[PDB]
């Protein structure tokens, strides 16, 4: 699985 | 002055760090992620349209006495996640960690995107990149740490992120129990308003370093470390089992593999991800696969330093008027 990507 | 405050990941794969902010008075404690690839600190409010609210705790402005509208003002995000947010601005007294900062612009969020309202864990984000990447218009608002700046004992913050475990935000102060040997400072571009940093090589377990400059910004807000493409094929070279899958979207290998761990070099020091930190967990529930911690940054366009890389060191991020970067082995 559960990526994240924050601009 | 300085500030003190626990983060602790969201999951047990560690896919997001939360960390407790105390906004208002009195005080409202909402778990805000910290992000140091973006400038806008919103949050679930009562403003937020009821049927995009899944568990957080939502800032109500109007049961703080020290809140302001700030009229006029309005703001809208997107994050590489393509998730999105938007709504009007307050500002109040946010205080992180026993570290006070008043007339912080605080966004409220009227929307949010489904990514948001289904993950109950997070109230709102935290930025922690350059001011000028804000998205509040017509004028761009100061990050806390911009606003708290003028007040820290020194105009820094440091991130020791934890693997499977809480972890701590330091704000202006460093903490020499916290790391081991010597910091190693290496030099910000704030062209892009990132934390943007070039790295000097990289070795795959016990082999080469190989020195060749990449490029990334070191970003608290995503998960994964990625590298270019010939960087991450080069690792997954060394663990058999291990493919790219156009399913899944990325590098998979089996779990019981063992992988090496993948070196990173700050100026002419190295930091070393343990291999256990690049096994992301299993793609699904109770799959033999596993997914990877090392990814192609490629389709992105950036390289990102993302949580993987960060939570074997102690970071700190020096935002005197030139800018740098610390990177400790812990």
């Amino acid at each position: 699985x559960h990526p994240f990507h924050x601009l | 002055s300085t500030g003190s405050a626990t983060t602790t990941p969201i999951d047990s794969l560690d896919d997001a760090y939360i960390t407790p902010v105390q906004i208002g008075t009195p005080a409202q404690t909402l778990n805000l992620d910290f992000d140091t690839g973006s400038s806008d600190l919103w949050v679930f409010s009562s403003e937020t349209t009821a049927s995009e609210v899944d568990g957080q705790t939502i800032y109500t402005p109007s049961k703080s006495t020290t809140a302001k509208l700030l009229s006029g003002a309005t703001w809208s995000i997107s994050y590489g996640d393509g998730s999105s947010s938007s709504g009007d601005v307050y500002t109040d007294t946010v205080s992180v960690g026993g570290l006070t900062v008043t007339g912080q612009a605080v966004e409220s969020a009227k929307k949010v995107s489904s990514s948001f309202t289904e993950d109950s864990t997070i109230d709102g984000l935290l930025g922690l990149a350059f001011s000028t990447l804000n998205t509040v218009s017509p004028t761009q608002q100061k990050t806390f740490f911009d606003n708290a700046k003028a007040s820290l004992d020194s105009p820094v913050f440091t991130a020791d992120l934890g693997y499977h475990a809480p972890g701590t935000y330091n704000f202006g102060f460093i903490d020499t129990t916290a790391y081991t040997g010597s910091i190693t400072y290496t030099a910000v571009s704030t062209k892009q308003g990132f934390w943007e940093w070039t790295s000097t090589g990289y070795a795959v377990g016990s082999g080469t370093f190989k020195s060749t400059s990449i490029d990334g910004i070191a970003d608290t807000g995503t998960t994964l470390l990625y590298l270019p493409a010939t960087v991450v094929s080069a690792y997954w070279a060394q663990v058999s089992g291990a493919k790219s899958s156009s399913s899944v979207g990325g590098y998979v290998f089996p779990c019981s593999a063992t992988l090496p761990s993948f070196t990173f070099g700050v100026g002419s020091a190295r930091i070393v991800i343990p291999g256990d930190y690049i096994d992301f967990g299993p793609i699904s529930t109770g799959s033999s696969s596993c997914f990877g911690g090392i990814q192609s940054s490629a389709g992105i366009g950036i390289n990102i330093f993302g949580d993987v890389a960060l939570k074997a060191a102690f970071v700190v991020f020096n935002g005197a008027t030139t800018p740098t970067l610390g990177f400790a082995s812990k």
